[PDB]
DNA sequence: AGATCACGCGCGATATCAGAATCCCGGTGCCGAGGCCGCTCAATTGGTCGTAGACAGCTCTAGCACCGCTTAAACGCACGTACGCGCTGTCCCCCGCGTTTTAACCGCCAAGGGGATTACTCCCTAGTCTCCTGGCACGAGACAGAAAAAAACAACGAAAACGGCCACCACCCAGA
DNA sequence: TCTGGGTGGTGGCCGTTTTCGTTGTTTTTTTCTGTCTCGTGCCAGGAGACTAGGGAGTAATCCCCTTGGCGGTTAAAACGCGGGGGACAGCGCGTACGTGCGTTTAAGCGGTGCTAGAGCTGTCTACGACCAATTGAGCGGCCTCGGCACCGGGATTCTGATATCGCGCGTGATCT
């Protein structure tokens, strides 16, 4: 899963985001490191429906 | 041998042929009602059909309640005091030997 | 020293959880928030560095005490 | 005449949201988060020193930990029908994730 | 001619709060909580037999379960400004303790 | 077995909410609850067989309801343990 | 503060009602506890202030 | 016309007339707890040997500290707009009470699956000596990616045009 | 012929669409640098081969308790009616964040110095595992009894309405 984040951001080498990607992405393995945080991961680009402009 | 391709019900093949407004739909039924002239005593009646779908006829309640003994049935089934009370599903389904 | 988290650096830790508009009291309590957690942490990580009979916290110790809360951190030679 | 291109109030925060969602580097300057782990350290032992590695540490696992809390404070203010989040809704999520008694 | 003694909406719903607060007995009937924790293992195994105690500890486990659940969706309720809890209510507080996704 | 979930009654989710605090309780609040109850009965009773089965057991024992809940972090006093 | 909670009942026998009791009434006992379960223990009686009659 | 007094209406508080639910007080039978007895298994006493940990010396890595520039970021200030919050009204959803029905609960009986234990035996795992090759540390080299500058493009905000709705005028039809 | 109603055309206002320029961001080509990946060498952990012991597999027995079923009682769940209080949609205000520009602060980076303590090594001792003997503390079981659960009767709130009484406001009558 890293390494298809890797190649969707047009990188051949795998760093923390692309593990985070695949993680939160996931649902299994999201669960799996559910109290699990990964340095330098950031998080998912996640806006709330009500946030966004009319 | 249905007609096939699409069928409206009466209400909308008239929403479509009266366009919700108003003065057109006034425009049309005035004129029903003059061209039915010799029989303007049930103009009105004679012109709301068309705008009606099928209905099956029931007796209004009016006129079952002048008999407390009849009742309706659960799907029009018209019932007297001489019919029994329905069974449940416990007392038949249930029932042990 | 508390001080130190600034409001502007609140209003990017608000925006990338998503925050899109912050009331103006959420900086203090925010710095309540965080002197808490970091008390809690600081704290078992101390504890842990103690044990070791060492004056110098290790990355270790931090890691330690943050899977003893379960915050587990990665990266850190867990 | 001429009028100045100020955004809409709002926009300015959604792309900032944006930009901040989308990279990974930390969000509190390094030295006065430096300073305030000493500082709350020095309570528990004088003469403490840190690793770079362990403030560095300290300060993903804080701001992770900020993040997954403003996401809950989001959350517990949309569910008031606000769109602002204010010091209710971080104790209303502190509360119902057993932080806060 | 006299009217019955109808007490005010929420009045009796307070007072059932303190009866089942000040009490410990289950409030879940046992009959119905066997046969569901039965039909629900039925997926995992078959032909599972259950400790009387095993059932018994199921239902204390969910009845505190729901409780304290049903805590935090008040507390989200109320959050809200509302008396009422709605099931929206129910999620909020399962997606902040970290339940749901 | 079938449709047991319904014996969950209202009247038995209207009491829990009341020990929980609640005063006015909606109407569509019954179904909610009755779902989470299944998905965490489901989360619990998955571990107890699995313990159970480990021991090469038929019956589950209130021992391996304790372990599965203490595993899930929900430590339960009065059943052993 | 299980007997102590017993007496408060008139109670010469601690019951798991008492043990909860003490528990969550005592802070630093209820955070020790915050995570378990005391079987027949019930609730704390409380009530939001909003819940109440004016 | 203004002020004072009396009467009527409206609102608040207390009482009350009740009746409803809870808590309390007493008697009673119970079964759950506390206690005594006997048996045995696990803890204590005594001794050994071996290795784990304590301690001293040395090394050098990393932490601390200091300085000085530069410049990204914080701080501050102001305008305003849009979001929070209060008030209000409506509708219906939910609480409350009451018959009516359902099935939970208790208790009692019958059956046996499977938990629990015991005894036998062996096959698997610990342990140890000798052998070696896989994994680690160190060095190196080069290309993946950071950066960056410039262009392209892709989201944000004003006046004209088109379309829709409302108002006014003109024309046609119907009624007086 | 005049007035009213309805239809058609024209004009005005509002909403939507587009239409445009402006920042902000993304994409693209060039540069260059430092960490990823590969190689070399040594060593220490894994492998191989072998012995010993006991943990666990397996069979047999048994005795609990889990399942099933059945009937009687009645407590609880259901279904319904009714009403009111709460959700929520709307409106209006006001003010408090947001956006943006200017000024100020100090974070950050690069550089050099110093030494504190973390790590490693060698040595030694004493603490703990291991073993054997034994006896006493803990556990199972039984009995007695009394703390508390049950049930009935009584006291006590107490919740909601109405009404009475008191206080306040408004209207009417009388006096100045």
């Amino acid at each position: 899963l890293a390494g298809n984040a890797a190649r969707d951001n047009k990188k051949t080498r795998i760093i923390p985001r692309h593990l985070q990607l695949a993680v939160r992405n996931d649902e299994e393995l999201n669960k799996l490191l559910g109290r699990v945080t990964i340095a330098q991961g950031g998080v998912l680009p996640n806006i709330q429906s009500v946030l966004l402009p009319k | 041998n249905l007609p096939k391709g699409d069928w409206h019900c009466n209400e909308c093949k008239f929403k479509i042929f009266i366009n919700n407004s108003m003065a057109t739909l006034k425009k049309i039924e005035s004129n029903f009602i003059k061209q039915n002239n010799n029989v303007k005593i049930f103009a009105k009646l004679l012109f709301n059909i068309d705008s009606h779908n099928p209905k099956q006829f029931q007796l209004p309640n009016y006129i079952k309640e002048t008999f407390p003994a009849v009742k309706t049935g659960s799907r029009g089934q018209y019932s007297d005091e001489n019919d029994k009370i329905p069974l449940t599903d416990r007392q038949l389904f249930n029932t042990s030997y | 020293n508390i001080q130190g988290i600034t409001k502007p650096a609140i209003r990017r830790l608000a925006r990338r959880g998503g925050v899109k508009r912050i009331s103006g009291l959420i900086y203090e309590e925010t710095r309540g928030v965080l002197k808490v957690f970091l008390e809690n942490v600081i704290r078992d990580a101390v504890t842990y560095t103690e044990h070791a009979k060492r004056k110098t916290v290790t990355a270790m110790d931090v890691v330690y005490a943050l899977k003893r809360q379960g915050r587990t951190l990665y990266g850190f030679g867990g | 005449v001429k009028k100045p291109h100020r955004y809409r109030p709002g926009t300015v925060a959604l792309r900032e949201i944006r930009r901040y969602q989308k990279s990974t580097e930390l969000l509190i300057r390094k030295l006065p988060f430096q300073r305030l782990v000493r500082e709350i350290a020095q309570d528990f032992k004088t003469d403490l020193r840190f690793q770079s590695s362990a403030v560095m540490a300290l300060q993903e696992a804080s701001e992770a930990y900020l993040v997954a809390l403003f996401e809950d404070t989001n959350l517990c203010a949309i569910h008031a029908k606000r769109v602002t989040i204010m010091p209710k809704d971080i104790q209303l999520a502190r509360r119902i994730r057993g932080e806060r008694a």
